[PDB]
């Protein structure tokens, strides 16, 4: 339900992702409405989300 | 197929707005890519059934 | 680029309190008289009276075109060249979308002269989205887009041959 | 307002921060004091500062301001310290981080 952006945020909406966690990849669905809440730019957000990737 | 077990391994960053270069030299890249490969494994298969019926 | 249609997204009308006619230079000749500017931007300047009041630009997007537009900051060389096409006291030239933020400050310096001239103009360039809004907030030194490009794409490339 | 952090461990830390530009100086000087603001941070490596830059928007969910976010990775070993005047969000919560090469991918 949500983006990466809002995850690393912690929207109160994506709290089902927290703590201490561990993966071998992620997957975002295309059609999630819980991102960016309030407006702005997170700068270097493809670079961010290439470093989460590994 | 132990000459052809060496993976090419590619994927497809996000680019942003003001990254359409970039995105389009993966683009092309990595069509490049799949177009030689495609084309030498559909051509070995063809010449070397040839060759093998021959033989 | 596909198609391109080019419009009028912020007349001359729009900003309040400033003069809109002094906006030529002899840099930017046409072909007829030796001072003019660009015919997609407005080279905003003082009034009579000074303090540049704060002007402000909006635009709603309606259709289903993207819009190509431009805008650009001017760089005197002096305080003086600066109090003199503009205010007094802080400037600065301000933009919002639903996706873009730009904010510029004015960086007087005197540069080497480049046809005549020793200020300069920082040019920007953006694409409001279909149904994105964009705001324009300014105190001075605002280069105001005038004319627009409405653009629907389709993939190709440009040659640099004679 | 100043804050530091010290890295004692093995992990690098994923951080993140912001900067809030409100849409008029009445916002502004309710929000936070009056005067020139600014948000500055530091590390080893890691040179950041972010000056207010109010502004009038675009409403997006009902907000005519910004926070632009920015993001950092402190190295092992790698001190930090922030220092602000006003319009700052602090970091709270970070993430340690220990990396293997990935994807991600955008599916239903």
């Amino acid at each position: 339900d949500c983006t990466i952006e809002g995850w690393i945020l912690g929207n109160p909406k994506c709290d089902l992702l927290l703590g201490d966690q561990s993966w071998s990849y992620i997957v975002e669905r295309p059609n999630a409405q819980n991102g960016i809440c309030y407006p702005g730019v997170l700068n270097e957000l493809e670079e961010l989300k290439a470093f989460i990737g590994s | 197929i132990n000459k052809m077990n060496t993976q090419f391994e590619a994927v497809d960053h996000e680019f942003s707005n003001l990254e359409r270069r970039i995105g389009n030299l993966n683009k092309r890249m990595e069509d490049g890519f799949l177009d030689v490969w495609t084309y030498n494994a559909e051509l070995l298969v063809l010449l070397e059934n040839e060759r093998t019926l021959d033989l | 680029g596909e198609r391109v249609e080019r419009f009028e997204m912020f007349p001359k009308s729009t900003w309040a309190g400033v003069d809109t006619s002094r906006g030529v230079t002899n840099a930017c000749p046409s072909y007829t008289i030796d001072s003019s500017f660009y015919r997609n931007l407005v080279w905003i300047v003082k009034t009579d009276s000074a303090t540049y009041p704060v002007i402000k630009g909006t635009y709603n997007n309606t259709g289903t075109q993207p819009i190509l537009y431009f805008w650009g900051v001017h760089h005197p060389l002096d305080t003086t060249v600066q109090d003199n096409l503009y205010g007094s006291g802080d400037k600065y030239v301000r933009m919002g979308t639903e996706s873009m933020n730009f904010a510029k400050s004015p960086e007087i310096a005197a540069r080497p002269a480049v046809n005549g001239q020793r200020s300069r103009i920082d040019y920007y360039w953006s694409v409001l989205r279909p149904g994105e809004t964009l705001n324009v907030e300014s105190n001075g030194n605002l280069i105001a887009p005038w004319y627009a490009y409405k653009f629907v794409s389709k993939k190709g490339a440009v040659f640099k041959s004679d």
